[PDB]
């Protein structure tokens, strides 16, 4: 509660420490409280060293004594905002290097900084230097990259921008299932008709040609045998062998670079992930608030240049009412905010005619943005408006204490699941006699939760499904909820998913052994 | 000559020694005595081991050591699974050059080598263990007839390769064809020290490596590192150190200002060692860092006893010569803290190989898939000098459900056998399991397979509850006194996990109602034996 960003002088802190704890015993790992300038800090002992012999006359120890001439070095803890200044600051840490200064605004990508720097430092750091020094070191340039994330977050754009930054030929393109074509002799011919240019250029120009990027797509269809390890399905894998033989082995090339992009990172065989093969692995996620601001600020630059944007259409405000908006849907919103603005200045009488009197003053205004945000772009990983619109039918009316009790308990739970750090997951089970209104009192709590992501898994959309289809649908719905900082999920009629019928019972044991497992699974991290 | 430190292969001195002493001693002696005795030449070898340990390098080096043509190459799933009527043609073509040379000059030619990558697929009718085998006997029969059927040749040498040595039919191993078989293994400390000394040899020659870098110490921090990943570590370090000199603008150009002084420092090695290059037979701080989530607190006696017993079992399995295998079973009432203690016990063994086979990563799998996954997890532990494995929540692998009852009979029988199996000579293991229904496993006869069991109790006195509350440090002295005025004169029954949830639920009320709600909650869920 007392954290502050003000600088603290380590030299004074060390002096006060000596002035206080002189002639006192300290041991490695000891925890104590130190007061400096009427401020309390937590101190943890890390290293202890004995003094040198006196002038008249650096071993490591676990316990020792403090004296007036002892020296103290202060280092901030992990993820510590404490500001320390002075020469009493020992610098033993790990930070890699200072990556070359970048200007993302010109390139046209916003929100991706760490991923870009890491990819450049790893894959491409050795294709810029002259061949002389690279040969002297001795190296084998990386020939593989893997990317995976939700659709429409800016994956292909990264590859194209990085390729165009390094002077190189136009990248090719291939589709995953498209290479699975009926019979052999065409798919193998397709594989052959990918590296002919690269090999010919290598032979013609030796080891001095240019890079030949080859962007795949849905690499989890081909080179996919884990899909057979399921309740159904099954297919022999044959195309992965050809690509594996070409990428690594005899007649290997030195001017190739594959880039695989997928959507299900766990449906990949271990064959295509080992050093020498596709090496690095990065993940792209949904943008955050600053990401949305940067994205919007880049797509509305041309209009600002020619004075087509009104003065009252602030861009900052629009970054707080769009929650869990994918990357491409912001472009969609910007595009849809212009048709409405420019659809006013058009008059048709036996033929559409461009207006002349009011042709000037063609300025996009806040009204267009607001109308587009409410009835144009429909988000995907965002709050719905139809699911919890037909469930609660005739409102909620008080008839005693139980309604108040249920609503208060729901509110308490939904606030705990948002202001806690030791229990990321909490689940509550409503129950009562049949025909009592226990499905219109959960949708109300969900709608009052105010969480950005709100889904409803109901048996109404699984009519006639077998057990495997139900398992797959439930797994997908639950998986989709791990991609947001907050999530609320509803399950209706648990008795119906299991198919209970008391002439028996005849429950399904393949859904009850997944529903139990799912309800105990902490989200990846901090969600 | 056997200068096996200049060719490029390191850490394998005895393997090549035996391979040469037995197989290739006839092809090095002068031909006079070789013909006089009439000794025949070996025409088959089988190398098997873990993937990514240096099997192809040895093949090419043995090929070059005896002056011969450029080795050919083949693949397993490629020759098979092509259009019918053409696989036989490919197999016949494979030996066309050797057959032509033999017909041309008879018994005087150069060795024609082949490298039959991934041989345990096409020449394998032993595919029916849990799924089914494939009808491909034509390939294996043709290969056997060609190598040695009713005809013979003297200008061939077949070297196989495979990572699964127990899926080969004996028909391909009878003496006379594919006789010598050898096993490559993960290098030890000396092997790693030698390996790291070759891959970084050009750099030191050109005074482009700083003097601080230490190889001796670097050889002790990479444990159970495969051979092929030291190369990755070195390459990552080189890339990291050389990225500082690429400062550029919109168009990237080399920073020629200080192209010189390009030195690699120990810091880059350490950085690449901690953040990147994640080992294969070495485990990370990811698996055993999501189960433990709020540390461990000493709320009484049981914690100390359980931890002490765990330490005793570990030190037994590390310093014994007659009990290479040890097992222990943890049990207790639900919501008592069983999983959070197995990880803590295993994390302090400093064991090179650690893995956790939990049921939350297998959702919707069928019986056979689950059996095969468990078998693979177990098989990936016999290859390390000493290991440790965890099997948590057993009763959700068998799929027990009280109605019926309904178990899976194909998983229990694998689990028992794997629990009672002993590893190869010289290695050690330790298996830990956790369950919440002790009265069910006893019926199945499983409990007699586990070496020992421990009991994890719950909070059973007011003093322990007060101590836990104090250690968690949430309530003030006045509220603690108010609580003690009630809890002390009674008994309690609540697991440790439920206490956190109750406290979290209670804390969300107003400042003056943080005690009454907690006390009310403890009467319904808690204090209810
Ligand atoms: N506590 C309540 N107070 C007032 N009206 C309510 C209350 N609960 C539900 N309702 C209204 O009664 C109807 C509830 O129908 P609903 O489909 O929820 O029935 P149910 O008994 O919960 O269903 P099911 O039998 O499938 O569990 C809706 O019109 C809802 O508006
Ligand atoms: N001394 C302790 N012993 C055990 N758990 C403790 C202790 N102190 C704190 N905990 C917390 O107790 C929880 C125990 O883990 P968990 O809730 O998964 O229990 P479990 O027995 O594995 O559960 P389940 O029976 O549902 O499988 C962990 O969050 C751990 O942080
Ligand atoms: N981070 C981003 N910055 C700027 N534009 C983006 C970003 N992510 C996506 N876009 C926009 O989305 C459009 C299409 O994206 P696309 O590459 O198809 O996404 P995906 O990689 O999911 O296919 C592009 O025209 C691009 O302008
Ligand atoms: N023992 C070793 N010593 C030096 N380099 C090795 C060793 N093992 C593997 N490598 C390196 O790994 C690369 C590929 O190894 P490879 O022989 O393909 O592994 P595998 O035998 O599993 O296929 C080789 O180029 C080689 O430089
Ligand atoms: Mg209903």
């Amino acid at each position: 509660k007392n954290i502050d960003s003000n600088p603290y002088d380590t030299d004074k802190m060390a002096a006060e420490f000596i002035q206080q704890f002189n002639n006192q015993a300290f041991s490695v790992g000891q925890q104590l409280v130190f007061s400096f300038n009427d401020k309390l800090f937590g101190l943890l002992v890390k290293d202890i060293e004995a003094m040198d012999p006196s002038i008249l006359k650096r071993q490591k120890i676990e316990v020792g004594l403090v004296v007036g001439n002892s020296q103290v070095a202060f280092e901030k803890a992990e993820n510590s905002s404490l500001n320390l200044i002075g020469k009493a600051k020992t610098k033993e840490n790990r930070q890699s290097i200072i990556n070359p200064d970048w200007n993302f605004e010109k390139m046209g990508i916003g929100g991706l900084d760490k991923e870009f720097s890491d990819i450049f430092r790893r894959a491409f750091a050795s294709r810029v230097f002259p061949p002389e020094i690279v040969e002297q070191m001795g190296c084998k340039h990386v020939k593989g990259i893997l990317l995976y994330g939700p659709p429409g977050c800016g994956k292909t754009l990264l590859a194209r921008q990085i390729g165009k930054m390094l002077n190189a030929r136009e990248p090719k393109v291939v589709n995953g299932p498209e290479i699975l074509n009926k019979y052999v002799g065409e798919s193998e011919a397709n594989i052959r008709k990918l590296f002919a240019d690269a090999e010919e250029e290598q032979r013609r120009l030796g080891a001095n040609s240019g890079l030949h990027i080859i962007i795949f797509d849905e690499i989890d269809a081909i080179c996919k045998q884990r899909g057979s390890m399921a309740g159904s399905t099954g297919v022999h894998d044959t195309v992965v062998n050809q690509l594996l033989s070409k990428i690594d082995g005899v007649e290997q090339l030195n001017n190739i670079l594959v880039i695989g992009m997928t959507n299900r990172p766990d449906l990949i065989d271990e064959a295509l992930l080992r050093p020498g093969r596709l090496e690095v692995k990065m993940e792209i996620g949904l943008p955050d608030e600053k990401g949305r601001l940067q994205i919007l600020h880049i797509h509305t630059a041309r209009m600002r240049g020619h004075q087509l944007l009104s003065a009252d259409v602030d861009i900052k405000e629009l970054a707080v009412e769009t929650k869990n908006f994918s990357g491409a849907e912001l472009e969609g919103l910007v595009r849809a905010a212009q048709s409405t603005a420019m659809n006013r200045h058009i008059k048709a009488s036996t033929k559409v005619e461009v207006d002349m009197e009011k042709a000037e003053s063609l300025q996009v205004t806040r009204g267009d943005f607001l109308a587009s945000l409410e009835n144009d772009i429909k988000p995907a990983f965002g709050t719905n408006q139809e699911d919890y619109a037909s469930y609660i039918m005739n409102g909620i009316i008080k008839w005693g204490d139980p309604v108040t009790r249920v609503l208060d308990d729901g509110e308490l739970l939904v606030q705990q699941t948002k202001n806690s750090d030791r229990t990321p997951l909490v689940s509550v089970l409503l129950e009562g006699p049949p025909h009592s209104g226990k499905t219109a009192l959960a949708a109300k709590i969900a709608e009052e939760s105010n969480f950005p992501f709100i889904k409803i898994c109901s048996p109404d959309k699984m009519i006639g499904f077998s057990e495997t289809a139900k398992c797959q649908a439930m797994k997908k719905i639950f998986d989709d909820a791990y991609k947001s900082q907050l999530s609320c999920v509803v399950v209706d009629d648990i008795e119906r998913l299991l198919d209970y019928v008391p002439i028996g019972p005849r429950f399904s044991n393949l859904v009850l052994q997944a529903l139990l497992v799912l309800l105990k699974k902490a989200p990846p991290q901090g969600r | 000559d056997w200068n096996f430190e200049k060719m490029g292969i390191g850490g394998l001195d005895k393997e090549f020694s035996d391979i040469f002493r037995r197989a290739f001693a006839s092809r090095v002696f002068p031909p006079e005595i070789v013909e006089q005795m009439g000794c025949k030449h070996v025409k088959g070898i089988l190398l098997y081991g873990p993937p990514g340990c240096g099997k192809t390098l040895l093949a090419r080096q043995i090929g070059k050591m005896l002056n011969a043509r450029e080795p050919k190459v083949v693949n397993g799933p490629e020759i098979l699974n092509k259009y019918v009527g053409e696989s036989e043609a490919n197999i016949r073509k494979l030996f066309a050059d050797a057959e032509e040379e033999q017909r041309r000059l008879g018994a005087n030619s150069g060795l024609h080598i082949i490298i039959f990558d991934e041989i345990d697929a096409i020449c394998k009718q032993r595919g029916s263990m849990a799924g089914s085998t494939g009808v491909h006997d034509t390939v294996v029969n043709q290969l056997l007839s060609k190598i040695d059927g009713v005809e013979q040749l003297n200008n061939i040498l077949v070297i196989g390769m495979t990572n699964r040595p127990d899926l080969i039919d004996e028909a391909l191993l009878r003496p006379g064809r594919l006789e010598v078989k050898m096993e490559i293994g993960l290098p030890d400390e000396k092997g790693r020290l030698q390996i790291l000394h070759i891959h970084t040899a050009r750099m030191r020659g050109h005074q482009l490596l700083s003097a601080d870098v230490d190889i001796k110490e670097l050889a002790v921090e990479t444990k159970n590192f495969s051979g092929a990943e030291l190369e990755g570590l070195v390459r990552a370090a080189q890339s990291t150190a050389m990225n500082r000199h690429i400062k550029a603008s919109t168009k990237v150009e080399v920073d020629m200002e200080k192209a010189e002084s390009l030195q690699v420092t120990r810091g880059d090695f350490l950085a690449s060692l901690e953040n990147d290059i994640k080992p294969a037979f070495g485990t990370n701080q990811e698996d055993y860092a999501s189960y433990i989530m709020n540390g461990i607190i000493k709320w009484g006696d049981p914690v100390t006893r359980v931890l002490d017993d765990g330490e005793l079992l570990v030190q037994q399995t590390k310093n014994s010569d007659r009990t290479p295998l040890v097992s222990v079973l943890l049990e207790g009432p639900p919501h008592s803290g069983k999983t959070a203690l197995a990880a803590k016990i295993a994390e302090e063994s400093n064991f090179p190989f650690i893995k956790i086979c939990s049921p939350d990563k297998m959702i919707g799998f069928s019986e056979t898939a689950k059996c095969q996954a468990m078998k693979k997890i177990f098989d990936d532990a016999y290859k390390s000098q000493l290991s440790c494995v965890v099997v948590d929540d057993i009763e959700r692998l068998l799929d027990y459900v009280p109605i019926g009852p309904r178990f899976s009979n194909l998983v229990l029988q694998a689990l028992l056998v794997l629990l009672k199996k002993a590893p190869p000579q010289g290695r050690k293991l330790l298996i830990i399991g956790t369950t919440s229904r002790k009265d069910v496993l006893q019926e199945m006869e499983m409990l007699n397979a586990f070496s020992t069991t421990i009991h994890v109790p719950n909070i059973a006195t007011g003093e322990q509850l007060l101590e836990a509350l104090e250690l968690l440090g949430n309530f003030k002295d006045k509220e603690r006194t108010t609580i003690a005025q009630q809890v002390k004169g009674k008994k309690v029954w609540i697991g440790i996990k439920k206490l956190l949830m109750l406290i979290e639920m209670s804390l969300q009320m107003d400042p003056e109602y943080r005690v009454r709600k907690f006390l009310a909650l403890l009467r319904e869920e808690g204090a209810s034996p």
